[PDB]
């Protein structure tokens, strides 16, 4: 009599939604014995088990309810509840996640099995090839999978398997919805960053972006789309450039702190070598990015501020070299190649991009020309105090 | 030339009354400094006493810098042994006592001490600081001039500690390069562990320090990790400090207590959940002590008619 | 006291409370020893943001503490405690109180109470410490504060001060660093009585502060 009802069933899970939302807002909820965490925890376990059996036993593809009930599917509401539960239990009951999952060996294998289940659920969502594209479901899936990736160690093998699967998904699936792409790239970065430096992935993204967008001169025919499938003229142009820019920004902050600590120091040699390897790769990324014909919204001024940051890092670099070149004497050949590529590829195309943003028709371009001329000034000083000419490379 | 083990006391006692110059006193203290590695430990206190009364001439910086590096390596070696603890503590205390009298008599000594130590030359962590270093600073803050200066310094240094630490854990690439360094927090905690014995001069500043952290960075916004983690870890550290302190010190209770109560009761607007959870942990661990620390709560109930309800429930 | 509890309990207008407050303030020397504290407790609960100054003035005028003589000790103590709690669990009491003894300028007939409360406030909340120093220097140079004052102060109410001796020294430190011999003499007497009545640790801190003064000063 109740299983025939659908309004009743969606109502009960909406009540459970109010329970979990109460808890996520507070440290507890309203109902009786809604103050002792233990009973709450147990109830959470059982609720989660019920919703798991629902969404597993019964797939998504059972809504014969109505075209309005596709976004009110019990298969969808149970997923959203699962998501909130995992968020809240990570928040509060971090010291019991193992025993929490044990009702469903380290946390690693438990997480791995649940990840198989969930990512396969998303896998059959995708291989549905559903043109309606329940992006709500897809976004809940990537959201909860992101919530769950945090419990695997960045050295655990299933962490690496997850990174593999994520890159694989980004390489096959395109799925034109910018928000799905955004959350999925955020998750893949949360993985790739925690496993190594992302600069390889950053450079591949800039290559796809240059490919899809084209160029500022509109006679540079490029399509490096093979690198990743999730790159779209609607998504990649406005959105993903901004995310990868924020990523490069964070790396620039890290290396700035590194320059600061090495300055304060005077351990030294392999540190500077790793730093300049990172910076050469970021320069390749910058070159892939700047030739692109971006939209004239915030994408262009974010690129200009990021290039200002690049010149600022180069200024601090030549500053620390001006600090050190008295004690040891000379310059590393790697730094010589670095400033060479800077003067050769970046600055002329930098001014070309300044010209391309300025011809078409306030604060950043003044800041960028200030940055590059300060870089040139400190390059004059370093060429003087390094016993080597550094403007012969320059034009 | 080489000196006797027994006769370094008198060697430096002679240079006590000589008219000397910079390099004269410099070589004197450098010889007496390098002599430390061939010494019983009951011998070091009056040695350092005389080293400093001679440091009074001009030679201030190097005495402290050497004592610092000495005791730094010493405590590292002792922690690696753990991988005469009571005696080692008893030393460090009387060293710091005599360094206190010194900066009491010299209002410049502490400035160079500070200048030697301040991590915020630009902001990057120096490797100069240590448990013993910090213990000296906190035994110093009870002098009226340097107090606030020191307590600001320590605060900002802890802040940088946590900033660099959260960036580290946030980034694999940097985690690959740098070896973990004994953080300021953990430094302080171990200091508290050592404080058990006879370190009365330190606790008076520890109390203030913890409460200062809590008052400075307590939740106030809701009346984000970059903004909140430092602030939360800061108050959390203050909490841990006061907790592990209140566990063992029997003469700063009632005043830890009444301070929490004072900051709690009256304000009645800004969040004090941190104070309350702290208080909860405190009471839970060791209530029987509070049968001795009684009347503050009996009188605290008197405001209960004026207080707001939810807070009263907690 | 019962009356007062009941009046706290009942549904009233406050204009009546004020009348009653004035009434008790008149009937304030004319109370037995024991309850006194709780009466004052009532008053200081009852006070507000604005009336505060005047009531305190009246209070500061009506409290004597040479009059209260196991003949006054326990109760005085408890009183001070109460006050201590009051000015702990609110601030503006102290700024007003200071104002009141500060603007008591024409009065060369200053009573014991004032210093005692100054010590106390110095011991407690510290933002105003420089205010306290400033004002105390100013009344000293004015000669309104003198030394038989301090004599009878430490000859009776010391027991209150034992547990804030550290305040006295932190003050005397800032007293001897100034000019104007009378100030310096005051700080001396401070150090003297502190070493005199209190315990070993105090004595020790005395000697240790004087030596500092000598060597450095």
């Amino acid at each position: 009599v109740l299983r025939s009802s659908n309004e009743f069933m969606r109502y009960a899970v909406n009540v459970a939604l109010q329970k979990v939302q109460q808890l996520k807002e507070t440290g507890h909820v309203s109902g009786p014995d809604g103050q002792n965490p233990e009973k709450i925890f147990q109830n959470l376990c059982d609720l989660t088990r019920v919703l798991l059996w629902r969404y597993t036993s019964i797939p998504t593809s059972v809504e014969e309810s109505g075209k309005k009930e596709k976004g009110k599917s019990i298969s969808l509401l149970c997923l959203e509840g699962l998501q909130k539960i995992f968020s809240a239990v990570q928040q509060f009951y971090q010291p019991k996640i193992q025993q929490f999952l044990r009702a469903l060996v380290s946390v690693t294998q438990r997480t791995a099995f649940q990840i198989r289940q969930f990512q396969r659920s998303l896998l059959n969502l995708l291989s549905s090839q559903e043109e309606d594209f329940n992006s709500k479901e897809a976004l809940l899936l990537v959201t909860v999978l992101t919530s769950l990736s945090k419990l695997l160690e960045p050295s655990s093998p299933q962490f690496v398997q997850m990174l593999s699967w994520t890159s694989k998904i980004c390489k096959e699936n395109s799925r034109e919805d910018a928000l799905f792409c955004k959350s999925l790239m955020n998750l893949l970065f949360s993985l790739h960053v925690s496993y190594k430096s992302p600069v390889i992935l950053l450079r591949d993204l800039s290559q796809d972006i240059h490919g899809h967008l084209g160029d500022i001169d509109q006679d540079v025919e490029v399509e490096k789309t093979n690198h990743f499938a999730i790159v779209n003229l609607r998504t990649a142009a406005p959105t993903v450039c901004l995310l990868v820019l924020s990523q490069a920004e964070k790396v620039l902050e890290e290396v700035d702190w590194l320059i600061t600590k090495l300055k304060g120091q005077v351990p030294n040699q392999p540190v500077e070598k790793a730093i300049i390897m990172q910076l050469g790769t970021l320069l390749t990324f910058f070159h892939e990015l700047v030739q692109t014909a971006l939209p004239s919204g915030s994408c262009v001024d974010t690129l200009l501020k990021d290039l200002c940051k690049m010149y600022t890092t180069l200024t601090a670099l030549v500053r620390y070299y001006l600090q050190v070149c008295q004690s040891s004497g000379g310059i590393p050949k790697n730094m010589e190649k670095l400033v060479k590529l800077s003067g050769s590829h970046l600055t002329p195309l930098c001014y070309s991009f300044i010209s391309y943003v300025q011809n078409k028709s306030t604060k950043p371009i003044p800041n960028l020309i200030f940055a590059i001329e300060q870089y040139e000034k400190f390059l004059i000083h370093l060429s003087k105090k390094s016993k080597v000419s550094l403007m012969q490379h320059m034009k | 030339g080489r000196w006797d083990q027994q006769y370094v006391i008198q060697l430096t006692s002679m240079f006590k009354d000589v008219p000397l110059t910079a390099e004269e006193v410099e070589f004197v203290v450098e010889k007496a400094l390098s002599m430390f590695s061939k010494m019983n430990l009951q011998e070091i206190p009056p040695l350092v006493y005389q080293l400093l009364v001679l440091s009074s001439k001009g030679s201030r910086k190097s005495v402290l810098e050497g004592i610092i590096a000495f005791f730094s390596a010493l405590d590292k070696q002792h922690n690696e042994e753990q991988s005469p603890s009571g005696e080692l503590r008893h030393v460090e205390g009387t060293i710091i006592l005599h360094i206190v009298f010194a900066i009491k008599l010299d209002y410049e000594l502490g400035r160079e001490l500070v200048k030697h130590l301040k991590v915020g030359q630009q902001g990057d962590s120096n490797n100069n600081l240590s448990p013993f270093s910090i213990a000296l600073l906190l035994s110093v803050t009870r002098i009226q001039r340097f107090q606030d200066q020191v307590l600001d310094l320590l605060k900002t240094s802890v802040v940088k500690s946590f900033k660099d630490l959260q960036l580290l854990q946030g980034s694999k690439f940097l985690q690959n390069l740098v070896p973990h360094r004994s953080y300021v927090s953990t430094m302080i905690l171990e200091v508290v562990k050592n404080s058990v014995h006879s370190w009365d001069h330190v606790t008076q500043g520890l109390v203030e320090l913890g409460f200062i952290l809590m008052d400075s960075y307590g939740p106030k916004k809701v009346l984000p990790s970059l903004s909140r983690m430092p602030n939360q870890h800061a108050c959390k550290l203050g909490a841990n400090i006061l907790l592990e302190t209140f566990k063992i010190h029997e003469m700063i209770r009632q005043e830890i207590l009444e301070q929490v109560l004072n900051r709690v009761v009256t304000r009645a607007s800004s969040p004090i959940s941190h104070f309350l959870d702290l208080l909860s942990n405190i009471v839970m661990y060791a209530p029987l002590v509070l049968q001795s620390c009684s009347s503050k709560v009996t009188e605290a109930f008197d405001y209960l008619s004026f207080l707001p309800l939810q807070t009263v429930q907690r | 006291v019962p009356i007062l509890d009941v009046l706290s309990s009942l549904r009233l207008d406050p204009n009546f409370l004020l009348k009653v407050r004035q009434l008790v303030m008149d009937k304030l020397s004319s109370i037995r020893l024991e309850d006194l504290p709780v009466i004052i407790k009532f008053i200081l609960h009852s006070v507000t943001a604005m009336d505060t100054l005047e009531v305190i003035s009246e209070l500061r005028e009506k409290l004597d503490l040479q009059h209260c003589v196991s003949s006054g000790q326990s109760c005085i103590i408890l009183l001070f405690d109460v006050i201590k709690s009051a000015i702990r669990y609110e601030k503006t009491i102290s700024e007003a109180w200071i104002k009141a003894i500060e603007n008591t300028a024409s009065v060369s007939e200053h009573k014991v109470f004032d210093l005692v409360m100054l010590f106390i406030i110095y011991s407690t909340n510290t933002q105003t410490k420089k205010y306290i120093d400033r004002v105390l220097r100013n009344k000293i140079r004015s000669g309104c504060i003198q030394e038989q004052l301090l004599q009878s102060t430490f000859s009776v109410h010391y027991l209150v001060l034992k547990d804030m001796c550290s305040s006295i020294l932190s003050l005397a430190q800032s007293l001897l660093h100034s000019l104007d011999q009378s100030i310096i003499s005051f700080g001396s007497l401070l150090y003297k009585y502190a070493f005199k009545f209190f315990d070993t640790y105090c004595q020790q801190e005395v000697v240790g502060a004087l030596v500092t003064h000598i060597c450095s000063g």
